[PDB]
């Protein structure tokens, strides 16, 4: 009788309820859709501008780590923007132990076993946020992450977190994915994000986008700033 | 989490203390070793288990421990707990020779031994120790002594009184025969007998099924006796005739 | 139950504002800032005749220049009297002056929402200091008191009542005051008490006043001065 | 992190709840034989795994504490491997300060000593495995058992796990104080042959005896050995 | 004294009436989440590994997504609980594995690598304030002494020493099929294991797979290092039934 | 540094100088080298001027402490007592001071000694300082019980005068207290030439 | 058995919901009213001082923590004090070891880690105060509200407390004006943006309005009864 | 380790773990004591009734040090742990000041130390009840009585045991200016006033008296004996 509430506590078919609710609770909060190709990992965020009094970049979602992975986050910003500060100690800590730039399939497992290690307790909630990674280095290939409240962590090429992943999914997986050169599929992010927001209602999905790419040699840019006014002249494409 | 927890160290609304008592009715289901006391030494009077006949040699009981040269104790309740008390206390009485050279007077244990099994029903929310133990001893300051004491943590010095199940067999019959002035320690014997002999289901109380125990004395230095098999087979036969 | 460090389905925290209860509970005091002065007054409340009513402490000086009056659950402030003095005389060990009002009620009040279950080492608090009190004390700006609550909310006061009379009082109160003390702030303040009467016609056995004066450091009322005051009403 | 509150309490009744539970538990668990005998002891016990599939050299229930003094279980799989961990460290203890291989007494001492604080302290639940001690300890060999209370006895003949009622009586009806070699070992093996649930594989059951040379495991070509001398 | 609950028996790790503690068989129903399911193969002189791996929806990295992790240069291992629950025990087995190559000498043989993460894992399922973690370590290796091995601790701790045992979803059936099939030779050389370790798969649940979904790890008597298998020779290996 | 005090039939006189060397060079002329703890008690200082200083300073806070915590004026040999258990239990460390706890109590005049070392000694007289020991001779030749107020001044004007004239490491002013059931009062701000005059030596 | 997420910072609700850190959020819907925004130079404060009492200083709401980083709490006070020595005490350790003005975005970042944490783990409630921070660094003057939530928002022109939504829903359709108008002018904006959440029978008096200044050429700067005389106009009769 | 919070505040201002101690006071033995403004005086409930007791260990009369002596009243154990810090922090009091320490600050101590148990994480603040009696450096024989919520109070009877609401409203009767003697009409009204409860003193009650820092003196069955009878005499 009430096998809720604590994530110690197994359900009677296995399944601990802390986790699933959790998983929910970054389903209620909007799109944020990461797209590799050969030349790097391109992120767009959706945006959900509440009222007018927030200003561009109230509260960025496309964080930064270590000078080249990324941050595209979906559920409460709080745990998002904590466990973004300690993957930026956690590659601090690698950097300065072993010298030698992190590869992000390490970065990604040491995240993912400190959200799931951090999720058998009950003297702890779990996180409440899933979240992406992604970046290359020069021998790498563009990797990227994705990582549920759950601890779970994967590789990926057109993963899709937030509320309207069920939409999201669908136009990356019939985008071509492999072998474009990553301009292109910058230009091609707004037409997701323009596809999946399905709304007008107070939201005005300003949308927000940031990659790593050969015009950066494994960095983050906010775009630079020109896509932003090249990439919203793909509106009539979800107006027709 | 706060929905787990016993919650032990919690007093009732009736003021009382619900973990603690229910210790004291952990002694009534398991539990007797009377102890008596005269001018000349003390005693212990206990039952071991049952009738079971696998059991091949204790060298002392499960009931009787001894504890320094001039002390013993005796146990009621949960035997697995006091077991680990009882060595517990031990320490502490080897530590006072370690503070001072003396052997320990047996209040100053006694009150050592109440003052952490009151700690542990005070806080740290655990379950208090289930044992109403009692003690025998002598010291050079007073005479034969013996105390009891109980999960609560409170005790005293308690010239007869017996612990466990049968309290009027053992004890109200006591608080009317005892002689408190002169006692004659085989005639205390002959008590012991006398009250374990209304104390039980079977007149088969030869070592087997009785643990009998003295304390004594030759020329200063003590004497823990713990009454080898044949002089119960003596004092089974001290009736010959009647008892009551 | 619940825990201490949960918040209520009306807004607030639970232990809080079952802390702003036991403060009706407990005796009622009074004080009056004014131009030259603060008063400070207490009804006691002695249960028995059989005894000696001048030990029940209510007005304690934390400093020369400031003096408190707690009601609610007595004896619980004690601590945290502690905590004022010893912060009063570090205060003046490593400055070497004297000190606000808002100082010490500064340090005191963040003592009051500072508890919970499973924190640092056990010598923390569990429940929240249930007594509310008002440092009467003059300073180099002015004379004034400082109404604390168990919340730790501290405010700025002239003229304040606690305990069961907190009402009826401190609506009397505030239509009586406006001027200065000119010496009749204090025989107007035990008329308060005088109006909140429990069992016995407020004589000097049963309240304590002091007044903390800037010319003085305090005073804390002896017999014949109370009488002498009781007298004139 | 922890608890620190006791989760084995008082019942209204005035007994320990999880204790029961435990001996309930080591009464579900698989029967185990263990015999006093005149110079040294066998402690026998049942390996019946799901199918034939499993390796039977691989995982031991007789197994030593690092001299001469193995203990053979009846209950909870590896609260077991908790407790012979427990055992040895221990028996190492001993070994450091005082030089001399442990006595079988203080080892049940000790063991007793660490299965009593898990039915308090924090939370944790008490062990359920009421293993049995051997040794040899000088002069005489000895025999206990530590009940997941903290209780200890030592004698003759016992039984435990499954039906061990039919054991007590069983070993109360056929023995012998001066019953010593082997045929201790015979008995035994017709304790574990009352039930077994069939057929008396060689494989399903081994013996350990302490045969004044150190606890040693038996190797299989000897109790089979023995199986076909029935 | 058996439905006279004591209160917390299906919430916390301790004892019910009756014994049967109700954590452990909530764990053991958590490795049937899913279900990408392992089998163990035993050869008098190679220990093969198949395990079944779907990937959902070709957007995922197929070469990331895996279970067949590698311990050490001699032990491999594949486990079918919760995947989230996998890699914080594997790394455990890891950090437990180099640790006793650091602290006593030689790298670790099989069996007490499993004896020591089923000891943790009994202590998960013995202190309360912690959920025994459901994923059970199908783990191989060689040492010098014995053939090659293979175990499984579950979480409950019972590692057993396994002929060749496989659980994730259909395990009866799989262990079935296995006993049917080893009766047959009980000395059980079988280095191809051509008619065994694929054959479970696919008469179990009846696919008859394609080199893709399968996952493969051998380890040999004259070539110890763990080796996951790529789609040719496994290819060749399916094109050999 | 030469402090000096005495106590008979009218409370107890303590006397001090006002020089504060650095080694050789020498820092002030005028220091207030007696610690006014209440209006009932008093306190000296005989080196280390950042030690004595500190712990008289930290003497005023325990003692005043004490004031509010039991209601009452602090005995004497209570403040010595503590200051003696702190000032041990820094012991070793470099620490070095000395002083008078003069003072007015409920028992007696009080003058206690508590020092580095922490001797903490009761006495009818005596003058911790550097020099300090031809005070005790000047001092001790003119001393009595029965002595009145005025030549009981002199007494210390001319102790630690002539303490003052033969030693190197003190002079500049000299403060004098004479405390009773009052508490104290200062009697003297002179210099040590206004005394050469005054006395003519 | 009514409510089971009532032992509640470390449970979930079914849908998505923590169900008491956005309750601390009605903690500090609860607290009173309050306004801050910002110019293209100076960013200003304005709070409303609740007076529960005889008369007060009215609980004090604007803090200095800082030597240009000002704040302006809502709702608890004694948590909110705690949070301003937090704030205070590492800001004055930037000026320590540093030795630079320490910028407004990593100050209430590292805040937005700091009352995050008893949100995290057990039995510990969060800082139940929403503080409307506004200070100016290096470019603009910035101004941050942050939550008991631990998600703060580089806002402008932001209003928290009390009915402060109609006061948003001036300030949001008055937001031309700014990036211009200064001191004089902007403050008057922004007191007429407070003068509606009062129970539209009320002037903004001297006593209960305190407002702070903070930008260019001039420290955070508190105006206080006297002070805030000067800026009277309106009528707005609101 | 244990920090759950007990001690906390129900509804309606209840602080329901102390009153549950004030039911736990409430059930105890009957102590008394007198201020006999030279002697004070104790008594308690003689045992129950010895029959087979030791009466050295049977002892609700406890000695501070000196002249402080205390009778407790409720749960018998826990107030044991009081009476050893209350001589370890008495004989601290003698290391500093050096006095015959005075009954003000000994009962702020265990006053404060009952309060700081009604505050720490989970420790249930004690169920006992103090007479703190003795004298200070200029006689004045001072009473005390504190309480489980740690207040203490200065009264002059304070009869705090179980049946003894009517023997502390008896004393507000019969307690004026009749027992300003040295010792017989003071322990007189003791002996009357625990006579009202139960029964001869032969066998139930037993006393203490101190005078003027000296000979904190127990009264063997004979002082009982000697004022049961006084008392029947006089009534």
């Amino acid at each position: 009788t009430g096998y809720d509430l604590s994530a110690s506590t197994f359900s009677p078919d296995g399944r601990v309820f802390q986790v699933e609710y959790a998983m929910k609770a970054v389903e209620n909060s909007s799109t944020a859709i990461g797209i590799r190709c050969k030349d790097g990992v391109v992120f767009g965020v959706e945006k959900l501008v509440l009222s007018k009094l927030y200003e561009e970049g109230s509260n960025k979602r496309l964080f930064n780590v270590d000078r080249h992975v990324g941050m595209a986050v979906a559920g409460l910003l709080a745990d998002a923007r904590s466990l973004a500060d300690i993957a930026r100690e956690e590659a601090s800590n690698f950097r300065s132990n072993f010298g030698y730039n992190i590869p992000l399939k390490h970065l990604a497992d040491r995240v993912a076993m400190y959200v799931h290690a951090y999720t058998l307790y009950s003297a702890v909630r779990p996180f409440g946020c899933s979240f992406m990674l992604g970046s290359y280095s020069v021998n790498d290939g563009a990797q990227l992450y994705m990582i549920d409240p759950s601890g779970v962590s994967y590789g990926y090429w057109g993963c899709a977190i937030g509320k309207a992943r069920q939409a999201a999914k669908t136009e990356i997986e019939k985008l071509q994915m492999k072998e474009m050169t990553c301009r292109d599929i910058v230009k091609e992010v707004a037409k997701i994000i323009y596809i999946v927001h399905d709304e007008v209602k107070d939201k005005a999905f300003e949308l927000e986008l940031s990659w790593v790419g050969e015009l950066t040699n494994g960095r983050h840019e906010i775009v630079p700033k020109d896509i932003r006014e090249e990439a919203e002249k793909y509106a009539k494409e979800s107006l027709k | 989490s706060r929905r787990y927890d016993s919650r032990t160290t919690i007093f009732s609304p009736e003021g009382r203390l619900y973990q603690v008592e229910y210790a004291m009715e952990a002694i009534g289901h398991a539990g007797t070793c009377l102890g008596i006391l005269a001018n000349d030494g003390v005693l212990l009077a206990a039952e071991r288990r049952n009738i079971h006949k696998l059991l091949d040699e204790v060298f002392f009981s499960e009931k009787i421990y001894k504890l320094n040269e001039d002390m013993a104790c005796s146990v009621a309740g949960i035997t697995s707990d006091a077991n680990v008390l009882t060595n517990e206390l031990r320490l502490i009485a080897q530590r006072y020779l370690l503070q001072y050279q003396e052997p320990i007077p047996c209040e100053q244990l006694v009150t050592a031994l109440c003052d952490i099994k009151q700690a542990y029903t005070q806080f740290g929310g655990k379950r208090p120790f289930g044992v109403s133990l009692l003690y025998i001893g002598w010291d050079k300051h007073y005479g034969f002594q013996l105390y009891q004491s109980d999960p609560s943590g409170n005790y005293g010095g308690w010239k007869a009184t017996c612990i466990g199940n049968n309290s009027a067999a053992a004890v109200s019959m006591l608080k009317q025969d005892y002689k408190e002035g002169e006692m004659t320690l085989k005639s205390a014997l002959a008590l012991a007998i006398k009250v374990l002999n209304k104390t039980m289901d079977v007149s088969k109380l030869s070592a087997e099924k009785v643990e009998i125990a003295t304390l004594t004395r030759e020329n200063g230095k003590t004497v823990i006796r713990v009454l080898k098999q044949k002089e119960v087979e003596q004092l089974i036969k001290k009736h010959e005739e009647e008892e009551a | 139950d619940r825990g201490v460090n949960t918040f209520s389905p009306e807004g607030r925290l639970f232990q809080v504002e079952y802390a702003i209860e036991a403060i009706k509970l407990g005796s009622t005091a009074i004080g009056i800032q004014t131009s030259e002065g603060v008063c400070l007054a207490v009804e006691k409340r002695i249960t028995s005749p059989l005894m000696e009513p001048s030990s029940i402490e209510k007005i304690v000086e934390i400093d020369a220049h400031i003096g408190c009056a707690m009601s609610g659950l007595i004896a619980d402030a004690k601590t945290l009297i502690d905590k004022a003095r010893v912060e009063t005389q570090n205060h003046w060990f490593t400055y070497n002056e004297t000190m606000t009002v808002e100082s010490v009620t500064q340090a005191v009040s963040n003592l009051a929402l500072q508890f919970g279950e499973e924190d640092a080492d056990p010598g923390a608090m569990s429940r929240p200091f249930g007594v509310a009190l008002l440092f009467g004390g003059v300073d180099e700006k002015g004379p004034q008191l400082f109404h604390m609550d168990p919340s730790g909310t501290f405010v700025q006061c002239d003229a304040r009542a606690i305990g069961s009379a907190s009402e009826g009082a401190q609506s009397s109160l505030q239509e009586v005051y406006h001027k200065s003390m000119t010496l009749k702030e204090a025989i107007k303040s035990s008329l308060i008490i005088l109006k909140q009467v429990m069992e016995e016609k407020l004589n000097a056995t049963n309240i304590e006043l002091a007044t903390v004066q800037p010319g003085q450091n305090f005073h804390m009322f002896t017999k014949e001065e109370l009488e002498e005051v009781i007298k004139d009403i | 992190r922890g608890y620190s509150f006791s989760l084995t309490t008082f019942s209204p009744s005035g007994k320990l709840v999880q204790i029961e539970y435990a001996l309930a538990a080591v009464a579900g668990g698989a029967p185990s034989v263990g015999i006093k005998a005149a110079n040294g002891v066998v402690l026998a016990t049942e390996k019946k795994q799901k199918s034939i599939l499993y390796d039977e050299r691989s995982v031991h229930k007789v197994e030593p504490i690092t001299k001469h003094i193995g203990l053979v279980y009846s209950g909870m799989g590896p609260d077991y491997r908790v407790l012979v961990h427990r055992a040895r460290k221990l028996a190492q203890q001993y070994y450091l300060v005082y030089q001399e291989p442990i006595p079988t007494a203080q080892l049940v001492q000790r063991v007793a000593s660490v299965m009593q604080e898990y039915t308090q302290s924090g939370g944790v639940r008490p062990f359920g495995v009421s293993l049995l001690i051997c040794g040899w300890n000088e002069g005489r060999p000895y025999l206990f058992q530590s009940d997941p209370s903290g209780a200890y006895f030592a004698w003759k003949a016992t039984a435990m796990g499954k039906n061990y009622v039919n054991g007590k009586t069983f070993l109360e009806k056929r023995y012998n104080e001066d019953l010593e070699l082997e045929d201790a070992i015979h008995t035994a093996i017709l304790t574990l042959k009352e039930s077994f649930e069939g057929q008396m594989t060689e494989d399903n059951i081994e013996v350990g005896i302490c045969n004044e040379a150190g606890f040693r495991r038996l190797t299989p070509t000897e109790v089979k050995d023995y199986l076909a001398a029935i | 004294s058996r439905g006279s609950s004591a209160g917390f028996d299906r919430h916390i790790t301790i004892f019910s009436p009756e014994g049967r503690l109700y954590q452990v068989e909530y764990a053991f129903k958590a490795i049937n989440q899913g279900g990408l399911t392992s089998v163990a193969v035993r050869g008098k002189d190679c220990a093969v590994i198949v395990t079944q791996k779907k990937v959902p929806d070709k957007l995922l990295d197929s070469s990331t997504v895996t279970h067949l992790f590698k311990i050490t240069e001699n032990i491999g291992c594949v486990m079918t609980g919760m995947t989230a629950d996998s890699r914080s025990q594997v790394q455990r087995a890891r950090y437990e594995a180099a640790n006793w190559k650091y602290k006593y000498g030689y790298e670790i043989p099989v069996d007490m690598l499993c004896k020591r993460i089923a000891d943790i894992s009994q202590v998960y399922t013995q202190n309360a304030e912690m959920r025994p973690l459901g994923c059970c370590m199908i783990l191989i290796g060689i040492d010098e002494e014995q053939g090659p091995q293979v175990y499984k601790c579950d979480p409950a701790g019972y590692y057993c020493g396994f002929k060749a045992t496989a659980a994730g979803v259909k395990q009866t059936e799989s262990t079935s099929f296995l006993e049917k099939k080893v009766k047959k030779k009980f000395d059980w050389t079988f280095e191809q294991t051509v008619e065994t370790a694929i054959t479970c798969l696919s008469t179990v649940l009846s696919i008859d797979f394609k080199p893709s979904e399968i996952e493969v790890g051998v380890v040999t008597v004259e070539n110890p290092k763990f080796r996951i298998l790529t789609e040719a020779e496994i290819d060749a290996h399916l094109v050999a039934l | 540094t030469t402090t000096l005090a005495f106590k008979f039939r009218h409370g107890v006189i303590v006397a001090a100088d006002s020089r504060a060397t650095a080694g050789a060079y020498i820092a002030s002329q005028t220091v207030k080298k007696v610690i006014e703890i209440n209006p009932y008690l008093l306190g000296t200082m005989a080196g280390g001027a950042a030690d004595c200083s500190f712990w008289e300073r930290l003497l005023a806070r325990q003692c005043r402490i004490y004031e509010l915590r039991n209601k009452e004026r602090i005995s004497v040999a209570a403040a010595s007592k503590l200051l003696a258990n702190m000032v041990y239990q820094y012991k070793g460390m470099g620490l070095s001071m000395g002083t008078m706890i003069c003072g007015w109590d409920k028992r007696g005049p009080g003058l206690y000694y508590v020092d580095s070392e922490g001797n903490r000694i009761s006495g009818a007289t005596f003058s911790v300082g550097s020099g300090s020991v031809y005070a005790y001779g000047v001092m001790d030749r003119g001393y009595s019980y029965d002595l009145e107020v005025e030549q009981a001044y002199d007494l210390a004007r001319r102790a630690i005068y002539q303490a003052t004239y033969r030693d190197a490491y003190s002079g500049g002013a000299v403060n004098l207290y004479h405390v009773r059931e009052d508490g104290w009062i200062r009697v003297s701000s002179d210099n040590v030439a206004d005394l050469h005059e005054k006395y003519s030596g | 058995a009514a409510n089971q997420y009532d032992n509640d910072v470390t449970v979930w609700s079914p849908q998505g919901r923590i169900h008491q850190i956005e309750y601390a959020m009605e903690a500090v819907k609860q607290g009173s009213a309050t306004v801050g925004l910002k110019s293209k130079t100076h960013a200003v404060l304005v709070a409303l001082k609740r007076a529960q009492s005889e008369l007060a200083a009215h609980q004090k709401k604007i803090l200095h923590v800082d030597n240009h980083i000002g704040i302006s709490i809502a709702g608890l006070t004694a948590d909110a004090r705690l949070l301003c020595n937090f704030m205070r005490q590492e800001c004055l350790d930037s000026r320590f070891v540093f030795d630079r003005p320490l910028p407004v975005s990593r100050l209430v970042s590292l805040i937005g880690s700091k009352t995050q944490i008893p949100t995290q783990r057990y039995g510990r409630r969060p800082y139940g105060v929403g503080l409307l921070i506004a200070g100016y660094d290096d470019m603009g003057p910035h101004i941050f509200q942050t939550c008991p939530s631990a998600n703060y928002f580089d806002c402008r022109a932001m209003s928290i407390g009390a009915r402060s939504q109609s006061a948003r829903t001036y300030l949001e359709r008055h937001m031309s004006e700014f990036m211009e108008c200064n001191l004089d002018e902007l403050v008057k904006h922004g007191l007429r943006a407070l003068r509606e959440t009062l129970p539209a029978e009320q002037d903004l008096t001297t006593k209960n309005v305190s407002i702070g200044i903070v930008g260019k050429d001039l420290e955070f700067t508190i105006y206080d009864d006297d002070d805030v005389s000067p800026f009277l106009d309106g009528l707005e009769e609101r | 380790s244990y920090d759950r919070a007990i001690t906390v505040f129900s509804p309606d201002g209840h602080l329901f773990q102390v009153e549950y101690a004030q039911e736990a006071v409430k059930k105890g033995s009957t102590a008394v004591g007198v201020r006999g403004r030279d002697i004070v005086v104790l008594g308690v409930e003689k045992k129950s009734v010895a029959k087979l007791q030791d009466e050295r260990t049977v002892r609700k009369i406890c000695a501070l040090d000196d002249n402080v002596c205390m009778a407790f009243a409720g749960l018998t154990a826990d107030a044991r742990i009081v009476i050893n810090r209350a001589r370890v922090e008495c004989q601290s009091h003698r290391l500093t000041v050096e006095d015959p320490v005075t009954v003000e600050y000994i009962t702020r101590y265990i006053a404060s130390l009952k309060q700081r148990y009604t505050q720490s994480n989970g420790r249930r603040p004690f169920g006992i009840s103090a007479l703190i009696v003795g004298f200070d450096f200029d006689g004045t024989p001072r009473l005390y009585q504190t309480d489980p919520s740690g207040t203490y109070h200065a009264w002059k009877a304070n009869a705090i045991g179980r049946g003894a609401k009517s023997v502390r409203e008896f004393l507000e009767k019969n307690y004026t200016d009749d027992a300003i003697e040295t010792d017989d009409l003071t322990i007189k009204l003791v002996i009357k006033a625990l006579l009202e409860v139960v029964q001869s003193g032969g066998k139930n009650i037993e006393l203490a008296v101190m005078r003027r820092d000296q000979s904190l003196k127990i009264l063997n069955p004979e002082e009982i004996e000697k004022y049961v009878a006084e008392i029947e005499k006089e009534k």
